[PDB]
């Protein structure tokens, strides 16, 4: 239904990147009206500045040079009940490195009861020249190869031992 | 609705008359919705006079023909809507009706009492 | 001998009195043949004409001394009376008593009483009788008074021996008469009329052979004393456990956080009456009458944002579902034992307390639901066996002539009968082609085919009737049945919808050659034949319960209707009239009683409805079980004796088969003749070392561990796999390693065994197929073929890799061997019940095809009335006007034969059947809006289907499965078929445990004080006092309830502490007296462990409750208090034997449970693969779905008992809009669409429920075998 998956923390210069922000409401059958706001604090800077605000199926982009013409919407479409607030970067530059905040303002409609809640998600993005391969993949691949090698040498040694023993037994008879 | 009333009630002049009216309803009597009407008519084809009604609480209309001699003598929560006529006079002779509506019961209850006053 | 017949005269009475006087001055069983109510022996021959129905002298020498006289009827029935004058007036020689006796023994008397009772029973079904009825009631009363007076005058009243009041069945007549007169003279009307149902019980004493059936039913109960005690004890123990664990959990509700006008929870809760006002402060799901449950743990139900979980308010289901007091907990545990709507309670408890508490429900189901029911069936099985064994044991101790002969020659056994059989098969296949969206040409073809078949069958009937004489024709029952079918078809041709389905019964004509269909014919024939009286008793009991329920609660349903219905109209199930009251009783017999009992308790109070429902459940289930058992055993052993040859008269099918064996073989041989006329030690050492490698124990352990690791890695691939990147990559590389390992293992087996040996083994074939699928998947992924549709679908086949564990574990191997050996016998009965269900499916298509469509308002999901929108065209016009309007059909219906099969499967399992019945009884016509109970009497269709294809079909299946497993045991020497060799050794060792000779008496200590304590503890009064102390402790635990004050909690805890101190003192005294001999008894070891855990647990619970904050830990640790009450089974010998039988059954149950767990694991992996993204409607929701492995196991354990499988199937039947959205976007995943696959889902659920049925039947049979061995050894 809805799974909250964290964003990738590494983007490569010159290509595209998607920043993931998923905010699933606690019960799926409830009806809500959601809008989101994104703030970004670049490396070497302290103040979070607003970069975009998505509401009513339209994206409002702030007048920022580092994001003008470079951000498109990648979240939930065709509804006011947004559970995916992701954005998409078309041309990653070194100015997109820093910390992002994904403010989710969800208004839930109940029987004679309106609840205005809010969620904040923080994403750290580092812009690099080349895609650094994950440690998990490298370690798992190396471990797989060494495990296969160990198993095959163990089996080979056991076969040679048994073959020598049975050949000696045959020669005895 | 089953309404338990005496068909004929003979009460001495000057004495107190209790007019019993009880109903057997499945549902609990909700005071915020229980309705009770006590009317009086001189004859079966005569006009009915509203003198004691329960809309939210006991409302006694204080009719001039009864002075202040009409009192409530029942308990709606206990299915008893009886009324009391203190110091019954000869003019009190007539027909007394107790209308009962106890939602969500669909049917309307109606009991009739013929009060006769002897010397 | 026969000459011993003489009128009873005054001289005979004088001689008898003189003999009695001689006996008195001086100061043996009678002939069972001459016993009253029996046929006079044939040794006496006929009776003189002037001697019948006259007071005669006593024949029996036993009563020849006392004063008696016997009257014999024309039917040679012996009736014994008392020579003492009736009420000291009427003597046997008096004309008045003579006439009374003459009336008493006659056929027109009993027949008149029968007719009167039946007419009164018919009149009893009226709920609002007219005013002309009272005269008929007075006539009924007068008729009964007539027979009562006749019996009193003839037999005397009370003083004598064979008088009116000595017979227990005349007490019912006297009670009826006195009640009728007393209540008539005194004048609750319902109470008085419920007493009139006792007249329906006079049916037992008038129809012959009913009293013996009732006596046998009473006898069967007396053998159930120990099983009922054990059931009550187990239910009480589990009710205490549930009370301790789930107390107050069902009161949790989602209460809103923000309140205006300075409001607080207590201030709200005392000003709320209606559910409309409750819905403004608590969270309700749409269309629900109870508030949504919640919990405080992370694995419980979740409240929406803006609400907080709090324990407040009433319990669900009008408040009748709770674990708050011992009584409600006991009701809940009884509901769990009977598995009546238990999935609802299971879901509520998991929502309110957490998914971890599924362990409680698994244990409860296994012990109470499965094992306790097992003992009930087993004990009744032995009771009827011993009754059956005793029964047989005491029983043994010109031109017209020419052309008729020409036609007779035309009727050939090899050809005409085979042609007729082929025509019957083609006909039943032809009517299986009917379906709702059927064009006019197809209907024309079906009609002409049906007419042609009818014409041919009529021609056959006419030819057979004119060939051999009509008098000879109607001698054979099959000919009569064929004639009835033909005339019914002709009557239909001259003209209902049901009558068109009467030509389905010609399929039963194949039973002449089909032997297992003839078994079903005999089973059905016996129920109405040799067992007709038992079926009649069952029918009478059902009728009595229906009329009693209607009289007691019928007006309560009408007056109190608004409590159980928002529209203030009668619900679907009620007792206002006789038909619906009978439907309620039938549904209770089917196993569903809790939901109607809630409404009954709401409209009429708890006590009366509880008593009535419990009585109905007990008596009805007992009688149904007795009928089932008698049918099973009769048709199993008594009917089959191989009296005649296999088709003693050479079967026409067999003669035709012999003719075919001649003809085809001869023609083929002649065709062949015409064609002929026209025209290297090293490799052996390698094989040996590979063999030595594979066969070793370390290799087997390594492969087993690889199988377990590879199977467990499947459970991690859920919808949350994207939150676990590292584990995902690790699992991919581990899958590569596993594929490599199993490929190497396959190669080693190939070298060691050779292709011939490897491919003659079926387990090796399974491993080969699995490894080839894995290798194809691995190769496809590497060469870029990873997202192809067939390749992606082939990836889901990895869920079959746990099948590699079947060969490795011996228990699953033996259980699979048993199932595979069972398969051949199952298939024939499967074909029989498929034909039987095909008949009902064709009838259902005839009745209901295309009539379940309705115009509903989608937002609230309610059917529109029939005053507006009475047609499909009007529905489409309404859609043109209103948006939320849909002309919707049921997913499971009778549109075609396959859907009819699915509907019949749902009805037979009673899961989702009620919706089908409502649709069927609201049916009007095709493209017509349904009306409420328009076709009300189509409930008869479902009742008949249940009775035949659910009761008799299961009867046949069990009957054949018994013989199959009996044959399986015999061929292997009688050993247990569900057990391994080491399990057999441990089984024998445990057998020696339950048969030990009384051990040596415990040496007495020489010390004075020690010796006195020894005599004190050894005495039986000590053990009895300990038992009553345990009972008092049980009562003390029963006192505990929800919401009790802290003072009461402290008092109960201190009483428990006193009990613990007393038990510890008992243990210390036993230790002092018996010294080291105390530890030589297993029960003493159990008691020692119990007292230790009691003390430790009480102190730990105190520490947790005061110094810690852990209610869950407190409630879990408090379970050690159960050990004290488990010692009650020490004194109870019968329940101890039953528990010994259970522990005997445990190993085979362990093997079958392992197989079931493996099947559940495979189906769970497939469920997460397939149904993880379906819409959350019906039985699928936020907590019970296929998103994770745990949720899938939760769902599959529930449907192992078949509970709620329809609700899980329903969302997967969605395949097209607007039912589902094929382009549904799921955040956090690339999967698109919330649609299910109807074919895959149907196959999934049907196969799972069938396999669960087979495995559960295995568990039943195993437990039965251990119980039967224990009770008769
Ligand atoms: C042939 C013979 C067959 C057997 C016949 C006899 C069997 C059973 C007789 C049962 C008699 C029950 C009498 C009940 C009397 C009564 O009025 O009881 C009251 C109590 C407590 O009511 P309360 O104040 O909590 O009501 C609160 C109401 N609320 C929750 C809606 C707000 O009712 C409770 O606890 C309910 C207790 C129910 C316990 C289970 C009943 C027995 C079940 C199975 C037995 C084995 C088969
Ligand atoms: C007593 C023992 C009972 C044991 C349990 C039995 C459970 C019930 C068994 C099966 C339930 C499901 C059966 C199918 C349900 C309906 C499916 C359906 O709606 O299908 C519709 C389609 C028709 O498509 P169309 O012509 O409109 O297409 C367009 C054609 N154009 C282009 C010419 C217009 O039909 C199809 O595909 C039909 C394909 C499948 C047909 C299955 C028929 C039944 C088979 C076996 C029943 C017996 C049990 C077997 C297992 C025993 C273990
Ligand atoms: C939930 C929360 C609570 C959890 C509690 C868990 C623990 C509770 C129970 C588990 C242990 C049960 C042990 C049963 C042992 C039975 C047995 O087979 O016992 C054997 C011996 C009998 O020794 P004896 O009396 O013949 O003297 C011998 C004197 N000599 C040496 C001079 C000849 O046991 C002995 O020695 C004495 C054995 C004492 C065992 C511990 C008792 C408490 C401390
Ligand atoms: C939720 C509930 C939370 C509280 C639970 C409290 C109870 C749970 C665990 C405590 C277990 C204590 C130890 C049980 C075994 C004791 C023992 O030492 O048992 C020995 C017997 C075999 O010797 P025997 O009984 O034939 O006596 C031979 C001598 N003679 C014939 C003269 C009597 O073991 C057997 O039968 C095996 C019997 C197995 C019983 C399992 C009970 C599980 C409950
Ligand atoms: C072992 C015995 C008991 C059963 C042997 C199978 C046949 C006797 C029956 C069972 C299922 C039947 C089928 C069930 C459903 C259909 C679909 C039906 O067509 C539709 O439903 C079309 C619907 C549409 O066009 O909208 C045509 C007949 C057919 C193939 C039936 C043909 C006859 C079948 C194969
Ligand atoms: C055969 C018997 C019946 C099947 C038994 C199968 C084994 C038993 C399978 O049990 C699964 C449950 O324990 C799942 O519920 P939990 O509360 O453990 O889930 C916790 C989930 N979170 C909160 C951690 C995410
Ligand atoms: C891939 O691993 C294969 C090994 O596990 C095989 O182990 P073995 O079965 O060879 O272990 C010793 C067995 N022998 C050699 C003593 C028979
Ligand atoms: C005898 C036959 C035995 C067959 C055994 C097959 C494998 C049986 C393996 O059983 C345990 C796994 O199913 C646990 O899987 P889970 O995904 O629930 O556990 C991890 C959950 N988190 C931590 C990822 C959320
Ligand atoms: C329905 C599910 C029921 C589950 C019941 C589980 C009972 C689990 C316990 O089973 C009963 C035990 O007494 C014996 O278990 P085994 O059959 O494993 O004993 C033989 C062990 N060897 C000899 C093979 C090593
Ligand atoms: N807390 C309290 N109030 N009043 C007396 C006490 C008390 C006094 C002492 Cl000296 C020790 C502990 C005490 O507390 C208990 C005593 C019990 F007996 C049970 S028990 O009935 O559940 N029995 C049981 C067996 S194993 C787990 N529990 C539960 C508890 Cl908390
Ligand atoms: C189906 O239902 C409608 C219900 O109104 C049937 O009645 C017709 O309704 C229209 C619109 O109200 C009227 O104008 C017609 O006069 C009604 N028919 C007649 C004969 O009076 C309608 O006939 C039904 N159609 C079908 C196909 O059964
Ligand atoms: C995200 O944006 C890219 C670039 O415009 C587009 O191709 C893609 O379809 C979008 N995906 C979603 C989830 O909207
Ligand atoms: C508390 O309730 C009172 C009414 O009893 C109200 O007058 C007052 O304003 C409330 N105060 C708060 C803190 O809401
Ligand atoms: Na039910």
């Amino acid at each position: 239904g809805c799974v909250e998956v964290d964003s990738e923390t590494e983007a490569v210069y010159g290509m595209t990147f998607k920043i993931l922000c998923i905010s699933c409401k606690r019960r799926s059958e409830t009806n809500a009206e959601t809008f989101t706001e994104w703030t970004f604090r670049q490396k070497g800077t302290e103040e979070f500045v607003k970069i975009l605000r998505y509401e009513n199926e339209v994206l409002q982009l702030e007048e920022d040079e580092r994001f003008e013409g470079r951000v498109v919407w990648n979240g939930s479409r065709g509804t006011k009940d947004l559970q995916d607030l992701s954005i998409f970067i078309t041309n990653v530059t070194y100015n997109h490195s820093g910390d992002y905040e994904c403010h989710v303002y969800r208004l839930l409609f109940f029987e004679n009861y309106e609840h205005n809640t809010s969620v904040v998600k923080k994403i750290h993005i580092e812009v690099v020249d080349k895609a650094n391969r994950d440690m998990a993949s490298i370690v798992s691949e190396i471990m797989m190869y060494v495990l296969i090698v160990v198993l095959t040498i163990w089996l080979v040694a056991e076969m040679i031992y048994c073959y020598k023993k049975i050949a000696a037994a045959t020669e005895t008879a | 609705m089953e309404v338990t009333v005496p068909a004929t009630l003979n009460v001495l002049n000057g004495s107190d008359a209790r007019l019993p009216c009880t109903f057997n309803s499945c549902y609990t009597v909700n005071h915020k919705q229980f309705s009770l009407n006590w009317t009086y008519q001189e004859c079966n084809n005569c006009s009915e006079e509203m003198f004691l009604q329960f809309r939210m609480k006991i409302i006694n209309l204080k009719l001039e023909r009864f002075q202040d001699r009409v009192e409530f003598s029942g308990n709606p929560s206990k299915y008893d809507v009886s009324v009391m006529l203190r110091n019954v006079q000869p003019e009190d002779e007539g027909i007394y009706n107790c209308y009962i509506m106890n939602p969500p019961d669909r049917h309307r209850g109606h009991g009739k009492i013929h009060l006769q006053v002897l010397m | 001998g026969p000459q011993s017949f003489v009128h009873f005269t005054k001289q005979s009475l004088a001689l008898i009195e003189q003999r009695i006087a001689e006996r008195k001055s001086k100061e043996p069983k009678p002939s069972s043949d001459l016993e009253a109510g029996k046929q006079l022996p044939f040794i006496y021959g006929d009776i003189p004409p002037g001697m019948v129905s006259e007071p005669l002298e006593d024949l029996d020498p036993y009563y020849a001394d006392k004063k008696t006289f016997i009257v014999l009827n024309k039917g040679k029935t012996i009736f014994r009376f008392n020579a003492t004058p009736a009420l000291y007036m009427l003597s046997p020689f008096s004309p008045l008593r003579r006439i009374s006796i003459k009336i008493l023994v006659h056929s027109l008397f009993s027949m008149l009483i029968m007719c009167t009772i039946l007419t009164n029973c018919i009149f009893m079904t009226m709920n609002n009788p007219p005013d002309w009825t009272k005269n008929v009631e007075y006539t009924f009363t007068g008729i009964y008074t007539f027979e009562s007076l006749v019996k009193i005058l003839a037999r005397g009243f009370c003083v004598g021996e064979f008088t009116f009041l000595r017979d227990p069945w005349n007490w019912l007549d006297f009670v009826v008469i006195v009640f009728a007169y007393l209540t008539e003279f005194v004048n609750n009307v319902s109470a008085l009329r419920t007493f009139r149902v006792l007249r329906a019980l006079k049916t037992i004493s008038v129809i012959p052979g009913l009293k013996t059936i009732v006596g046998a039913l009473i006898q069967s109960v007396k053998k159930l004393s120990d099983v009922m005690i054990l059931t009550v004890f187990c239910l009480s123990v589990f009710a205490l456990i549930g009370l301790q664990l789930f107390m107050g959990n069902l009161k949790h509700k989602c209460f809103r956080n923000s309140l205006e006008n300075n409001e607080t929870l207590e201030s709200i809760m005392n000003t709320l009456e209606s559910e409309e006002d409750f819905r403004k402060y608590f969270y309700y799901l749409e269309g629900s009458k109870d508030a949504l449950l919640c919990g405080f743990s992370t694995d419980s139900g979740q409240c929406p944002e803006g609400y907080t979980c709090v324990k407040i308010g009433r319990n669900p289901d009008y408040g009748y579902t709770s674990f708050d007091t011992f009584s409600w907990a006991f009701l809940a545990l009884f509901r769990l034992m009977t598995q009546d709507y238990w999935e609802n309670l299971y879901q509520q408890t998991l929502r309110a307390a957490g998914k971890t508490y599924m362990i409680f429900f698994v244990v409860v189901i296994f012990l109470g639901s499965f094992y306790l029911i097992n003992l009930i069936l087993a004990v009744v099985a032995m009771a009827y066996e011993e009754q059956n064994q005793a029964n047989i044991e005491e029983a043994k101790q010109p031109y017209w002539i020419k052309f008729k002969k020409c036609i007779y020659f035309i009727v050939m056994d090899p050809f005409v009968d085979l042609a007729i059989t082929i025509c019957i098969v083609l006909n039943t296949l032809f009517m299986a082609m009917e379906h709702h969206p059927m064009t006019e040409e197809f209907k024309n073809v079906l009609a002409i085919g049906n007419l042609v078949f009818t014409g041919i069958f009529a021609a056959e009937m006419v030819l057979k009737l004119i060939a051999m004489d009509p008098y000879e024709y109607f001698q054979v029952g099959w000919n009569i049945f064929d004639s009835l079918i033909v005339t019914l078809s002709l009557v239909e041709l001259f003209l209902l919808s049901v009558l068109r389905s009467f030509r389905l019964l010609r399929v039963f004509k194949l039973a002449k050659s089909w032997p297992t269909l003839n078994m079903l014919i005999k089973i059905i024939g016996n129920s109405v034949g040799a067992l007709g009286n038992l079926t009649l008793v069952l029918a009478i009991i059902v009728f009595i319960f229906a009329v009693v329920g209607m009289q007691l609660f019928g007006k309560s349903y009408k007056e109190c209707v608004c409590k159980i219905n928002d529209d203030c109209t009668l619900p679907r199930w009620h007792m206002n009239d006789f038909f619906h009251s009978f439907l309620i009783v039938f549904r209770v017999l089917c196993g569903e009683w809790i939901e109607t009992m809630w409404d009954c308790m709401e409209v009429a109070g708890q006590a009366m409805c509880l008593i009535v429902y419990m009585m109905v459940m007990v008596i009805g289930n007992l009688v149904v079980l007795n009928l089932f058992l008698a049918l099973l055993l009769s048709s199993f052993s008594s009917d089959n004796l191989t009296a005649i040859e296999e088709d003693p008269d050479a079967n026409n099918l067999q003669i035709a088969v012999t003719r075919i064996k001649k003809g085809i073989n001869y023609v083929k041989q002649t065709l062949r003749e015409f064609i002929l006329k026209a025209f290297g030690k090293i490799w052996w050492n390698i094989r040996k070392t590979c063999y030595k490698i594979v066969e070793h124990s370390w290799f087997e352990s390594f492969i087993v561990l690889m199988i377990l690791l590879s199977s467990g890695a499947l459970a991690f691939e859920d919808i949350y796999i994207e939150r676990k990147k590292t584990i995902k990559i690790i699992l991919e590389y581990a899958d590569k390693i596993f594929t490599y390992i199993f490929i190497l293992e396959m190669l080693l087996k190939w070298i060691a065994y050779g292709y011939k040996t490897y491919f003659t083994n079926a387990w090796c074939w399974l491993d080969f197929l699995i490894v080839d699928v894995s290798l194809v998947t691995l190769v496809a992924n590497t060469l870029g073929y990873s997202d192809l549709g067939p390749i992606k679908s082939l990836r889901t086949l990895r869920a079959l890799r746990p099948l590699r564990a079947l060969s490795r574990f011996e228990g699953m191997r033996v259980v699979v061997n048993a199932l595979i050996g069972a398969i051949p016998s199952i298939m024939n009965v499967l074909l029989v019940c498929l034909i039987f269900w095909l008949i009902f499916s064709i009838m259902g298509v005839n009745l209901f095809a295309g009539k379940f469509y309705e115009c509903i308002n989608t937002t609230d999901g309610s059917r529109f009335p029939a005053s507006q929108v009475p047609n499909r065209s009007e529905c489409f016009a309404l859609m043109n006007v209103s948006q939320n309007v849909r002309w919707k059909n049921l997913k499971v219906n009778f549109d075609n034969v396959g859907l009819g099969y699915l509907s019949l499967l749902q009805v037979a399992t009673f899961k989702g059947w009620t919706i089908i019945m409502y649709a069927a009884v609201d049916s009007v016509n095709v493209d017509k809006q349904p009306k409420y109970e328009y076709s009300l009497y189509m409930y008869i269709y479902f009742v008949v289907f249940i009775i035949f294809g659910s009761f008799f079909t299961l009867n046949l299946f069990i009957g054949v499965i018994i013989d199959n497993f009996n044959q399986q045991k015999k061929k292997l020497g009688g050993q247990d078929i569900f057990m391994t060799e080491e399990q057999k050794k441990y089984y024998n060792a445990m057998k020696k445990l339950g048969s030990k000779k009384p051990q040596k008496p415990i040496p007495r200590p020489g010390n004075k004080i020690q010796g006195c304590i020894f005599d004190l503890v050894t005495n039986q009064a000590f053990d009895i006092s300990i038992m009553v102390l345990i009972c008092l402790n049980m009562v003390t635990m029963m006192v505990e309830k929800e919401g009790q004050s802290q003072h009461m909690t402290e008092v109960l805890y201190w009483i428990n502490v006193v009990f613990i101190i007393l038990f510890t003192g008992e243990c210390v005294l036993k230790l002092i007296s018996l010294r080291h001999y105390y530890f030589t008894v297993g029960w003493n070891i159990f008691d020692f462990v119990v007292v230790i855990i009691s003390i430790v647990g009480m102190f730990l619970a105190d520490l947790i409750e005061t110094y810690f904050v852990s209610p869950t830990l407190f409630r879990v640790i408090r379970l050690a208090r159960i050990g004290r009450i488990l010692r009650l089974v020490k004194g109870a010998k019968g329940i101890r034997t039953l528990l010994f039988a259970l522990m005997m059954s445990l190993p085979a149950l362990f093997n079958i449970g392992l197989l079931l767990f493996l099947v559940m694991f495979i189906y769970a992996i497939f469920g997460m693969s397939n149904f993880a993204y379906v819409k959350k409607e019906d039985g699928i929701n936020d907590m019970f779905n296929f998103e994770t492995f745990g949720n899938s196991m939760i769902c599959l354990f529930q449907i192992t008992t078949s509970a709620g499988w329809d609700g899980l199937l329903a969302p997967i039947l969605n395949s097209k809009p607007p039912d589902c959205d094929p382009k549904k976007v799921h955040p956090g995943s690339s999967v698109e669409g919330d649609c299910g696959n109807p074919s895959v889902g149907i196959f999934y659920f049907v196969s799972y429920i069938i396999i669960s049925f087979l495995v559960v039947v295995n568990m039943y049979i195993a437990v039965i075998l251990e119980n039967f061995s224990v009770a008769t050894e």
